[PDB]
């Protein structure tokens, strides 16, 4: 289930309250977080099981889990690179419902999208070192894209 | 090891038919008029070894006639199309002897990228060829190492010195490969300069 803040504290447990709030009921056994609890490092945990636990049927939640779980494990230790939260949003919006075969990756992707939505100031203090994907070859000039 | 024309035959080389004979092919090795004869970009190069940053005539290869009578080397620079092969084959045969052919570029050698309808694929289908040069279009220095290789075939073959006495037959030296000559030198390149630079 999606995060909730303290504003989220004064609601109701029914279902239709919780959705309107950008959230499920769900089993309605809710977990309390404080503030000595990384957000990043417990969205890693969450992500990490949800990734360990896809039945591995359908390429988004098999392909996409471990890539959002490799993104926020190199978040965690201060490798973060530009891109990174632009791919975990892409993630959230191509794992949602009617994208993969069964719901659990929407339920997967539900606590990284309110994670990023109300603690990004966290996620983005995981960025430190520049983007690079290739190595310099010798003999051959790169592309320099702009 | 020698080829016959009038057959694998051996050197026929008194010894001052041998000293005629080197005397004969000196003159003639030093002394190579090409016949000005334009078909395609190789002869652009051609003609740019013939200018001063190159200076052709260094070698007394510069006189470039335009008439085939005058000629004793042929250079096939360019594509070898259907309409002018007949040509280029009338201007070989009012060539006289002797005489010599250097195909220059991919396109005079087999057809180049040129395998169509409208192209002979190679001069050596219908004229006897000399010296082949692999390029499109080879460098003018190219033009000018084939020049040396036909100066290397000239110096060693064998023709009469007179048609009244002696043998008239045409010997023509069999000359090891330039690719097993260079081989060992090839073969033993390791690095090369990376082509980011200048
Ligand atoms: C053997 C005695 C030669 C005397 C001079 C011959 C004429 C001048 C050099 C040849 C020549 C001609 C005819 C010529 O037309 C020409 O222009 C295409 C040249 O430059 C590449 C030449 O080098
Ligand atoms: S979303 Fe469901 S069906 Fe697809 S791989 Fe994950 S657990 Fe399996
Ligand atoms: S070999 Fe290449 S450069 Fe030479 S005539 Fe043909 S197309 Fe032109």
């Amino acid at each position: 289930t999606d995060f909730l803040t303290e504003a989220h504290l004064d609601l109701p447990m029914e279902f239709e309250s919780i959705g309107k709030a950008g959230s499920r009921l769900g089993t309605a056994l809710a977990m309390a977080v404080d503030h000595e609890i990384n957000m990043v490092s417990l969205v890693r945990n969450l992500e990490e099981f949800f990734a360990r636990e896809s039945c591995g049927w359908c390429t988004p939640c098999r392909d996409g889990l471990p890539w959002s779980v490799k993104i926020l494990r190199a978040l965690e230790r201060g490798e973060g690179q530009p891109g990174d939260i632009e791919t975990l949003e892409q993630l959230c919006r191509f794992l949602g419902p009617g994208k993969t075969f069964c719901a659990h990756a929407p339920g997967a992707v539900e606590p990284l999208q309110s994670a990023i939505k109300y603690f990004r100031e966290e996620f983005e203090a995981g960025i430190k070192q520049p983007f690079s994907n290739t190595h310099l070859i010798n003999g051959i000039q790169p592309n320099l894209l702009k | 090891d020698y080829t016959l024309t009038r057959e694998i035959v051996t050197d026929p080389l008194n010894v001052f038919m041998g000293k005629l004979n080197d005397m004969v092919n000196w003159g003639r090795k030093n002394s190579i008029w090409p016949y000005n004869f334009g078909l395609s970009c190789c002869y652009v190069e051609m003609v740019t070894s013939f200018t001063a940053v190159h200076d052709v005539a260094r070698f007394g290869a510069e006189v470039l006639r335009a008439s085939p009578r005058q000629a004793d080397l042929m250079v096939v620079a360019g594509t070898c199309f259907t309409k002018m092969a007949p040509v280029i084959q009338r201007l070989y045969d009012q060539m006289l002897e002797p005489k010599w052919v250097i195909s220059m570029g991919a396109c005079a050698n087999s057809g180049g990228m040129y395998d169509i309808y409208s192209v002979v694929q190679g001069v050596d289908k219908f004229i006897p060829v000399d010296v082949y040069i692999p390029g499109c279009p080879p460098r003018p220095e190219a033009y000018m190492q084939a020049l040396m290789l036909l100066q290397e075939s000239i110096g060693k073959e064998r023709r009469p010195l007179s048609w009244v006495v002696g043998d008239q037959g045409v010997y023509r030296a069999n000359m090891q490969s330039e690719r097993e000559r260079k081989r060992g030198e090839r073969i033993a390149v390791t690095n090369l300069r990376t082509p980011d630079e200048i």
